[PDB]
């Protein structure tokens, strides 16, 4: 069965709470990397996805928390609940993004 | 962004 990696970070507040340290640098805020199910792990701009433990870094200006969520970690149980299948499928399809992916 | 770490 299905159990969050990050247990501890399966609410938001929890995760917006880790991002105090997230360097105001940064195009991506907080509140947008939060509510994507991502929790800062305190070293430079490395973020962690409490369902599926993944975790992305290298964020460019023009980065949707969301659309890398769903492009690297497409099986993610978080993503399929709150965005849904075509959402993931269709992520993969943005030229962009396939490219981002190889 | 590229990742640092993907699921097994
Ligand atoms: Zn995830």
């Amino acid at each position: 069965n299905y159990f969050p990696q990050y247990p501890e970070y399966a609410i938001e507040t929890a995760r917006l709470r880790t991002f105090e340290a997230w360097p105001r640098n940064l195009k991506q805020k907080p509140h947008q990397l939060a509510e994507a199910g991502f929790f800062y792990t305190g070293v430079g701009d490395r973020v962690r996805c409490f369902s599926c433990g993944g975790g992305l870094m290298d964020w460019n200006d023009n980065d949707e928390p969301w659309e890398q969520h769903a492009l690297w970690l497409s099986q993610c149980r978080f993503v399929k609940l709150m965005k849904g299948q075509l959402y993931i499928d269709t992520v993969a399809a943005k030229p962009v993004l396939a490219e981002e992916k190889e | 962004a590229v990742p640092f770490y993907l699921p097994e």
